[PDB]
């Protein structure tokens, strides 16, 4: 039970802490992803006609 | 196996109750401890405790010593109390019923014959029987109380 709590706390802060960092990345102007919107919406239309 | 023989065993002195009530609880009482414990050793699961232990090789020595040997509260057969009486009292209770047991089949069997056989023959033996059987009366009576 000990290194169960351990294991899960672990993978708590874990994911708390890359939850922030990627959210703090796109409110920086992020350029790759701005780009990457609009051409992935131009693909999927074209496989469905 | 005898609840119909065993309580009644005793002779007409109500002194024997308290040695066999004491005998039949404790003899109902061994066999459920046997019968409600586990009749195995332990299960000792080191594939799931030594991989979960903080420590390093802390779960993989206390399960080395524990499926060994260890004590317990048990003793040998050198203090037989009750063998040593079981024979002694086989000498003084029933060795000694047996005398009496042949001593009293042979004296009713010849006062049978002797109170059915005539006034003169077979009469003056027939009196010799009768005052051996009225002396029986009184000491069967002298045994009860």
């Amino acid at each position: 039970r000990y290194e169960a709590q351990v294991r899960q706390h672990e993978q708590e802060q874990l994911a708390s802490t890359v939850i922030s960092k990627v959210q703090s990345e796109l409110q920086n102007a992020k350029f790759q992803d701005k780009v990457l919107a609009q051409a992935v919406e131009e693909v999927e239309r074209l496989f469905a006609k | 196996l005898d609840w119909t023989k065993i309580v009644s065993k005793l002779g007409l002195s109500g002194q024997t109750a308290a040695a066999l009530t004491s005998f039949k609880k404790r003899n109902d009482e061994a066999k459920r401890i046997l019968f409600e414990l586990k009749q195995q050793p332990s299960n000792v699961d080191f594939a799931f405790y030594k991989s979960t232990l903080k420590n390093t090789a802390i779960v993989d020595k206390i399960q080395s010593d524990v499926s060994k040997f260890t004590p317990s509260k048990a003793n040998l057969s050198k203090q037989l109390n009750l063998i040593e009486s079981f024979e002694a009292k086989a000498l003084e209770n029933a060795k000694e019923t047996e005398s009496v047991v042949l001593a009293e089949l042979t004296d009713l069997e010849k006062t049978l014959e002797n109170i059915e056989s005539x006034x003169x023959x077979x009469x003056x033996x027939x009196x010799x029987x009768x005052x051996x059987x009225x002396x029986x009366x009184x000491x069967x009576x002298x045994x009860x109380x």
